[PDB]
């Protein structure tokens, strides 16, 4: 039996998913999702 | 041994930024 736990905004996040980034653009009214 | 620490260990208590705001 595996446990897995997770902690939040404790520090910068070191461990992600595998989502491929995108350049990020500025001045204009667009979803963002740093860092999750 | 004593001695007093007038206001010394005050330290940010979390990365979160924050800027002319008071904060308890």
């Amino acid at each position: 039996v595996v446990v897995l736990s997770f902690e939040l905004l404790h520090a910068p996040a070191t461990v992600c998913g595998p989502k491929k980034s995108t350049n990020l653009v500025k001045n204009k009214c667009v979803n963002f999702n740093f860092n999750g | 041994a004593y001695t007093n620490s007038f206001t010394r260990g005050v330290y940010y208590p979390d990365k979160v930024f924050r800027s002319s705001v008071l904060h308890s």
